[PDB]
């Protein structure tokens, strides 16, 4: 059992002596300190940062799909009938 | 020792749900797992409450389903819960797999887990299809016919294996009874594979978005992630209520409410939405044997994903090209699914062939090439 | 007169539907002329007005559907 | 092809459409009357029993009278003496034809499908039925050829349908005084058939409302409790002070 | 012990939803329509 | 999966030729900047997949001060991802602090493993 | 030890024991809303176990009554359990005329066990280990429970055997040559 | 580490079947446990291969069973395997409990185990009876009727709970469909209780005939006790073959082959042999609730 | 067949009897010669 995660006593983490942690009892803290500012500013920041990676592939795939769908529609309309015969 | 740690059963429940040391940085995408479990549970529950009123006989199957809808108290509710919960189970599973790919939870330490997951996925669809054949609607009957015919493509055993699975010379009462039994059971074998998956997860723990060791900062599953699971469960159940009550038949196909008869073929034999991406491949490959081989490969290549991912960094959150390639893969998968439900038109057939080509090329080229290029770029950037 | 006929025959005169109606009339007269010739029965392909009729029906439906049931 | 897929019917603003809208049971009774008067000639409704009408469109006494009017195959005295009995509330409504070929030969080969599930078994459901009943143009589009004993209706897949238009104006005398126009009768019949395919519609939407209320309350409470429990970790800070 | 509050919530939500639903759908229910077809 | 030795070899294969260095190095710098890990307080080496015997060995041999700094950086990154907030440019890891501190130890471990495999394979 | 980070902005403005009380309020509200939802779901599912509309409609089914030999015991199938419709002659009525306040697990008489002697209705299911009694083996002259040998009186009262009660009389009403359940 | 100990699943299989430290002094009576497991497995297998041909409908139930016997290839074999395997499962369980009582395996360290075992026993009978109701023979129908009627003895909820379980006003198609579903399921819940029983055993290990600590001399379950399990398994299968092939209906009741009809009561409504000891008690106590 | 009668013998006995053929779905009832797959008829159609 050289599991790369152990239990609480030894989670496999290295020695981390010089770090200190700080928290306030939730019985004493705000639940909504950042909710209003977060939901708008932070959400927009995340969306803006991650946008391009979704948009560019989506633009490419949806452009190909639109081209294919428009071509098929043209085929099945009357003006395309002859070409539907030519392609098949 | 607390009683939750001395008692064997409570010890297990603790190790898995109370003090399970989850990474603190896991976002909501890590709550899908439990969600899937819930889905399975509800399905089983609904399924049992359907088995109490469903009749496996071919002549009584569809009529018994309508008896459930019209006469059994809350029978409509349970029927729709089961039907839409199949689709929701697959939505959760697809998001599950998408998270695993994006955050690289398929890499070395959890490869075993990955493998089990892949098996579960296959099993799940081979339970969904079975279930869809039980109602014996037009689509049910013709899907069973198409699939069993495709199984005939095997050279040495395909000639006689098809009657073996049918129980006859075509889809008939033996076939529906067989599917009812296997469909009631296979989910319970899958309940064992789910436990196996959970243990394969617990051995090395769960990954995190940052793709680094979670051991520096771990938090108990309870209460934090228990309550995050509660949030996602209530969201899932709210959307599930939307579909079940206010729009149940949108996910299904209308033709399935026509009593099935082998003599009439519907204008479009198409699976439910979440099998479309795979069926698309089955439509694209000319050879029937090649078609089924490619259809199952589209799933099994997930098993090769960990070895084709030469990245030295877990996950894609910090990987520009990897994120771009993954998102393009996701949109290609959606396009393949969309093509699955369309007829065999020219642009659609060539586009389906190209979509399958790129779907496999993702795993066998892009992930290797992109991962190696990104390792090189990282080192040659930080080298200065 | 039922509300449906009133709505259809008044939407047919809207500028949105006017081009479709004109196209439908042109296509029906053209196909009648084409069917007039003796070869009309032998031609492998014979022109049909199904496309223009469908377009006009779609245009009038998208204008009447949100209107009809208020009358009924 | 556009014709093969059939023209897509428009989305009418049905009185029962919308999350919290229930069926207009006045329209359900009107549709049942139209069905019994007209559609009963061609189409059966085997999966609807008189018991289902009670509290929906007919008082228990009314459904009892309608059932008693009909003669149903009674369980023959097991000495093999066949006999008929007055109908009961539990008896399913009979179809015009005992079996398929009776209908087909009566209907020039075409089989009038059971309407007990047609709304759920067709794209667009109620919209499709309403458009189909009112879709028959006075003159078919020029150039199309109709086989013998067939009628043109664009909403039907393929354009060619065996049924000719039956909902002509002023056909039935509505017992509520509502005008019996072809559009009104089509709307009433579509509503009735939608009820037949989705009898749980009213209760389904009401249970959906209850479920949405409860689950939304639970969801908001869970959001509050999670942000709550995570404030200590959300607000957590660190300092790292080596030599 | 818990069942008390759960039953209270169930009854409260049920009565409120039923009243609102009947009021909002009033004209379309069978109970209100039967009189016209009498 | 890819051995750190192989990626270092490829990087030196490129860097030895200005013809390709002058083209890729700016691209690599822009890619690392856009990778978004620096704004979370992480260095490149912190992202490396620890769950590998070679990587675990390399980490274990890390000096105390570097190990503690790495632990703090990882904890800060986890806290930031948990709170869905990022360090400003002032507190972000500047490009010059991506010192590749862990690469030498990983390369030593890889060399030991490769020597073992080569020696026992004869 | 050292200077702590300033949490002033993060601190709540509300009382020490009050905020935890409000936390209790909402956690308990979540728990009880979840309990109500679970109650609704479980009730809805278990309601499927109950009799479906078909079974309810089939029950309370009238029986084809009419003339039959006096003293002959007809059989019906109302609600699954056999119904032993017997047109006991005046002799049976006279025999039942003998009152019995003792030596009977449930003293009763034809006054309540039948509306009219010409048409006697009584479920054939026995009391202990419900079984179809024999119509002529009764030690008391009526039905007999073969499983335990119990004897059912002509009035349906349990005379001997392990009978826990008397022969149950269905809720069937009578009319002109008809049985109205 | 050997692969059987590093891999999680092989680690579990090792902990339970290969290196499980069983006492060296355990005699053949300790091999019943595995035997029971085998029985369950075989039952489930047979059960599944019956569900592919059994029809839950009341009118088709008995006819479908006869279809299995006469028309389905090896259908007679599977049907008899299931029926006689229920009886053999209960024989093994009775010997299991008898060993537990005799050798005091129910004492302190394994009390937890004991209770799970007891639950299993109850559950198993509440699976066996249900299965017997599926055939809808005369005995099946009247046993269902008797048991459901006895359920009515509860004062506050007994008046209306009986229709709730029936799905109607008497044992009918809803009842048989309900029993088929719950009977297909409850063995699979029981498979979970079997695992729970195995873990409650593994926490403290298994006892020994001498009733003293086995820690002084333990042996791995494999190969010794694996091969003892094979001996008992082959003996069990040999006797099971005797019954299945050469005398299958002796354990059952002939009346169950009569199509059930509520109008005819058989001369003796009696359970299969292995429910007799409990039913006897039910016959002895006057009050139904007390019974 | 293969138990007490040759296939031809069972075929002949079955063809001797008349079995309820699936009536032409125009409701015209008719009888057919028996086949090997037909179940042996009873003397009485029903119980009474
Ligand atoms: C006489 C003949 C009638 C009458 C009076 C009605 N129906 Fe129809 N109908 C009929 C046939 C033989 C068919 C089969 C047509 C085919 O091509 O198979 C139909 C068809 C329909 C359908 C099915 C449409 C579809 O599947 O796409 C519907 C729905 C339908 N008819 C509805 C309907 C309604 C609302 C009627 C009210 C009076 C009605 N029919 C009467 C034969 C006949
Ligand atoms: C992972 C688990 C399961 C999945 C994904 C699944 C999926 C499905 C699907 C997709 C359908 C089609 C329904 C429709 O087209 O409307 C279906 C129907 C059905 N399934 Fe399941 N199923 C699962 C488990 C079960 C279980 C456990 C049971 C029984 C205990 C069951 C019994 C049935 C029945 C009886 C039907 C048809 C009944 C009806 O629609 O009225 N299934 N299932
Ligand atoms: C079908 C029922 C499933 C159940 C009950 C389940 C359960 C879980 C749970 C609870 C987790 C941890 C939390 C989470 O990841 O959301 C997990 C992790 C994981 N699951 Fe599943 N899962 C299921 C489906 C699948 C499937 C089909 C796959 C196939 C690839 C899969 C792949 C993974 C992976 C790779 C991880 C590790 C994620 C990480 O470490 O971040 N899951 N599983
Ligand atoms: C029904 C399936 C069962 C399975 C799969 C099973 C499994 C096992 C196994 C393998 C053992 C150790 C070896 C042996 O005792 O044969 C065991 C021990 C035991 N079992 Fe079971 N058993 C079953 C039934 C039961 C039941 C119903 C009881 C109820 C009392 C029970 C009571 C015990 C006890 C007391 C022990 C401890 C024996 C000792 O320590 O010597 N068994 N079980
Ligand atoms: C502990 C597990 C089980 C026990 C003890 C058990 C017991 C029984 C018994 C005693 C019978 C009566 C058979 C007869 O009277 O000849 C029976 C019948 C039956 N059981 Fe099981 N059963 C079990 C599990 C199952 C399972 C897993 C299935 C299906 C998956 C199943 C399905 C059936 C069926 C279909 C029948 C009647 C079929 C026939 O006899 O032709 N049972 N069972
Ligand atoms: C109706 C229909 C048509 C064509 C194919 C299918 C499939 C299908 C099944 C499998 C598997 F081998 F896994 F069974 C693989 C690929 C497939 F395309 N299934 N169905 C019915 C259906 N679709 N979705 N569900 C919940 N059932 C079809
Ligand atoms: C035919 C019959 C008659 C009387 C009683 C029973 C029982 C029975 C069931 C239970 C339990 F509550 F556990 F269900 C308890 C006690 C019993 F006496 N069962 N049966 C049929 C049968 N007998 N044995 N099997 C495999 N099925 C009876
Ligand atoms: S026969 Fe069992 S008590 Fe009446």
């Amino acid at each position: 059992p050289h599991t790369y995660m152990g239990w609480w006593g030894s989670l496999g983490s290295p020695k981390q002596k010089y770090i200190t942690q700080y928290t306030i009892s939730p019985y004493a803290a705000k639940p909504l300190k950042g909710a209003a500012y977060n939901a708008v500013f932070n959400t927009f920041r995340r969306t803006k940062n991650q946008f391009l990676y979704v948009a560019i592939p989506f633009v490419v795939v949806w452009s190909i799909w639109t081209r294919a769908r428009d071509y098929n529609e043209y085929l099945y309309t009357k003006e395309g009938r002859e070409e539907l015969e030519r392609v098949n | 020792m607390p009683t939750r740690k001395s008692n064997t059963y409570l010890s297990l429940v603790n190790s898995y749900l109370i003090d399970s040391p989850q990474p603190s940085s896991i976002n909501y995408w890590w709550n899908l797992g439990s969600l899937l479990g819930l889905c399975l549970v509800i399905q089983i529950a609904s399924g049992v409450f359907l088995a109490m009123h469903y009749s496996s006989n071919i002549e009584l199957a569809f009529d018994s389903v309508e008896h459930i809808m019209r006469d059994v108290n809350a029978g409509w509710l349970i029927r729709y819960i089961h039907a839409n919960g199949a689709s929701f189970f697959f939505i959760c599973m697809y998001l599950h797999i998408g998270k695993a790919l994006y955050y690289g939870s398929y890499k070395q330490p959890r490869v075993m887990l990955w493998v089990i997951g892949v098996v579960i996925f296959i099993l799940t669809m081979a339970i969904a299809f079975m279930g869809y054949c039980l109602v014996y609607g037009q689509m049910s009957h013709w899907g069973a016919t198409v699939i069993t015919n495709l199984l005939s493509a095997i050279p040495f055993i395909g000639n006689d294996i098809v009657p073996f699975i049918w129980g006859g010379f075509s889809v008939s009462n033996p076939t529906i009874q067989r599917f009812f039994a296997l469909h009631f059971l296979l989910p319970f074998i899958l309940a064992a594979l789910v436990c196996m998956h959970l243990m394969a997860l617990h051995v090395h723990g769960s990954s995190n978005p940052v793709g680094i060791t979670g051991n520096i900062d771990r938090l108990p599953m309870h209460p934090y992630f228990i309550f995050k699971d509660l949030i996602t469960v209530f969201v899932f159940l709210l959307i599930f209520s939307l579909f079940v009550f206010y729009s149940p038949n949108t996910l299904g196909h209308p033709d399935n409410y026509i009593p099935g008869n082998p003599m009439v073929t519907p204008p479009s034999i198409v699976p439910e939405w979440y099998l479309l991406p795979f069926y698309a491949i089955l439509r694209s490959i000319p050879d029937k044997l090649g078609g089924v081989i490619a259809m199952f490969g589209a799933i099994l290549i997930l098993l090769s994903l960990p070895y084709t991912d030469r990245s030295i960094i877990r996950g894609n959150s910090f990987k520009v090209l990897s994120k771009l390639a993954f998102y393009l893969f996701v949109f290609n998968f959606i396009l393949l699914g969309n093509l699955g439900q369309l007829h065999v038109e020219v642009p659609y057939i060539q586009l389906g062939q190209f979509a399958t080509a790129y779907y496999f090329a993702h795993y066998i080229i892009v992930v290797p090439v992109i991962s190696t290029l990104e390792n090189i770029l990282y080192y040659i950037g930080t080298q200065t | 007169a039922d509300p449906l006929d009133t709505l259809r025959e008044e939407c047919t005169k809207t500028a949105a539907c006017k081009p479709f109606d004109h196209h439908f009339h042109e296509c029906i007269e053209r196909v009648t002329k084409e069917q007039e010739e003796p070869d009309y029965e032998h031609k492998h392909y014979k022109e049909d007005c199904i496309e223009e009729f469908f377009h006009l029906q779609h245009c009038v439906n998208d204008c009447v559907a949100p209107r009809l049931f208020n009358r009924l | 092809t556009a014709a093969e897929h059939g023209l897509h019917p428009p989305a009418y603003n049905w009185p029962h459409n919308g999350m919290f809208e229930t069926f207009d049971h006045a329209s359900i009774r009107r549709g049942f009357q139209v069905y019994r008067e007209v559609c009963a000639a061609c189409h059966s409704l085997d999966r609807i029993a008189w018991r289902n009408l009670v509290g929906v469109s007919h008082t228990t006494s009314e459904a009892k009278a309608m059932a008693e009017e009909l003669e149903y195959d009674d369980e023959p005295d097991d000495e093999g003496k066949p006999r008929k009995r007055p109908g009961k509330l539990a008896d399913y409504i009979p179809g015009p034809y005992e079996n398929e070929q009776a209908a087909r030969a009566a209907n020039q080969g075409a089989y009038p499908p059971d309407l007990s599930l047609i709304v759920k078994a067709r794209h667009g459901g109620s919209d499709y039925i309403f458009s189909l009943l009112t879709g028959y143009p006075d003159e078919p589009p020029a150039g199309v050829v109709l086989p013998e004993g067939s009628n043109y209706n664009p909403y039907f897949p393929g354009g060619a349908i065996a049924m000719g238009r039956v909902l002509f104006d002023d056909l039935v005398e509505y017992e509520d005084g509502t005008p019996a126009t072809t559009s009104q009768m089509a709307k009433d019949v579509s509503t009735f058939l939608n009820w037949a395919s989705e009898p749980e519609h009213d209760d389904r939407k009401k249970w959906g409302l209850k479920a949405l209320v409860v689950l939304s309350s639970l969801y908001l409470l869970s959001i509050w409790v999670k942000r709550f429990k995570w404030t200590p970790i959300k607000n957590r800070k660190f300092r790292f002070d080596p030599p | 012990t818990i069942f008390g509050g759960a039953f209270a919530f169930q009854g409260f939500f049920d009565v409120a939803v039923n009243k609102w639903w009947e009021e909002h759908n009033k004209a379309k229910l069978w109970k209100n329509v039967k009189g016209k077809f009498l | 999966v890819q051995s750190m030795t192989s990626v270092v070899k490829a990087a030196n294969f490129i860097l030895a030729r200005p013809t390709l260095s002058k083209i890729i190095t700016p691209l690599a710098q822009k890619f690392t900047a856009y990778a978004g890990y620096r704004e979370m307080g992480l260095k490149f080496n912190d992202l490396l997949l620890e769950e590998t015997p070679i990587m675990q060995t390399a980490i274990k041999r890390l000096p105390s001060e570097l190990n503690y700094s790495r632990n703090f950086r990882i904890l800060t990154a986890h806290q930031l991802a948990l709170s869905h907030q990022l360090l400003p440019a002032e507190k972000a890891v500047k490009p010059e602090e991506d010192d590749n501190y862990l690469i030498p130890y990983i390369l030593e471990a890889e060399k030991e493993a490769f020597e073992k495999a080569e020696l026992d394979n004869i | 030890n050292y200077q702590q980070p300033d949490y002033s902005s993060y601190l709540n403005n509300k009382s020490g024991q009050g905020s935890r009380n409000f936390t209790y309020f909402m956690v308990g509200s979540m728990g009880l809303l979840s309990a109500a939802g679970a109650k609704s779901t479980v009730e809805a599912f278990l309601s499927s176990f109950a009799a479906s509309a078909d079974v309810l409609a089939m029950a309370k089914v009238e029986v084809k009554l009419g003339a039959i030999p006096e003293g002959k015991n007809v059989i019906i199938k109302w609600q699954g359990k056999p119904v032993f419709i017997r047109h006991r002659t005046a002799d049976e009525i006279e025999e039942a005329n003998q009152v019995d306040i003792k030596t009977l697990r449930d003293p009763q008489n034809d006054a309540d066990r039948v509306k009219k002697p010409e048409w006697l209705i009584m479920l054939g299911i026995c009391t202990h280990l419900g079984c179809v009694p024999i119509g002529e083996a009764g030690d008391f002259g009526g039905w007999f429970c073969p499983c335990h040998g119990s004897h059912y009186d002509i009035s349906g009262r349990i005379r001997k055997g392990p009978a826990p009660l008397n022969l149950e009389i269905p809720e069937y009403d009578f009319t002109d040559d008809e049985t109205l359940l």
